[PDB]
């Protein structure tokens, strides 16, 4: 009997982000870190 | 024997600052992004942008602090 605790429901994964867009702030400056975050990885795997 | 002993002290300040410079926990900064020429027996290069740093860029590689 292992127990590996990690999944949540989509509702609950929802819930978090929405509370993730509450606690960021809404100008360009705040969600600048998220554009190159995923631009950071998409230059480290790729073909092209 | 002076010029031994400065012989011997040849590498210490490249193993103090250049061998080991970013392995602490704040790292960033700008670098450039370079690019292989694709065609890779041309080795002709081109710098194609900035890369901002952060901490899995920092070197895994161990400091030449303790030798």
């Amino acid at each position: 009997t292992i127990l590996c605790p990690w999944f949540a429901s989509s509702e609950d994964l929802r819930l978090q982000q929405v509370m993730h867009l509450v606690n960021i702030s809404s100008n360009t400056a705040a969600a600048l870190p998220l554009v190159e975050a995923l631009s950071t990885l998409l230059r480290s795997v790729t073909p092209l | 024997s002076y010029a031994y002993t400065l012989l011997q002290m040849k590498s210490v300040f490249p193993a103090l600052s250049l061998r080991s410079m970013y392995r602490n926990k704040g790292f960033g900064g700008k670098a450039p992004a370079i690019e292989w020429t694709e065609p890779r027996s041309k080795y002709k290069f081109r710098w194609t942008g900035v890369t901002q740093l952060h901490d899995g860029l920092r070197p895994r590689s161990p400091s030449m602090d303790v030798p």
